[PDB]
């Protein structure tokens, strides 16, 4: 039984950390794509300005 | 003349344009270096988890190899 | 007995698991800020370019 007790209680906090983590590298992964769509964005538009000047 | 108040008046509008181009310049670089310290902070979050953590496996290793020794033992 | 086993064995599993997930949280940050340094950088550029065109 105290076998028991134990290794359901450390069961459960690893979970719960496992699940945490989840929500963390998810919400960390949309900040980074969304920094990744702004750089792509920033990049097109800097070539849009460089061949605006090759116009004029 | 139409020309000199024409002059003056995109000559105030470049220099108030400049002016907020260097102020938007620096607050997306005190923003910029709020993020670098955010950085920082997160490496160190990195590294004292890493340490953690590998402590939490060396007595977790500790533990299953004692337990596995009394295992082959019995 | 059964009880025990299974949950040291699913512990075992969390904590591998748990652990593989902090490998992929360390580096998806630091891609992250490595990314946002390249980033500002390219700010600094322009904000560079930006005191250029003061001469506007």
């Amino acid at each position: 039984s105290d076998k028991l007790k134990e290794a359901e209680t450390r069961a459960e906090f690893a979970e719960r950390s496992v699940t945490k983590l989840e929500k963390s590298i998810d919400d960390l992964e949309d900040e980074l794509y969304a920094q990744k769509l702004k750089y792509k964005a920033i990049s097109e538009e800097l070539d849009h300005a460089l061949n605006d000047m090759t116009s004029i | 003349d139409f020309d000199d108040i024409h002059r003056k008046r995109m000559e105030k509008d470049l220099n108030e344009l400049q002016a907020l181009i260097e102020a938007h310049f620096e607050n997306r670089k005190k923003e910029e270096e709020e993020l670098v310290s955010l950085k920082d902070r997160i490496e160190r979050r990195r590294a004292e988890r890493a340490e953690q953590q590998r402590i939490r496996n060396e007595r977790e290793k500790e533990r299953q190899n004692r337990l596995a020794e009394e295992r082959a033992r019995r």
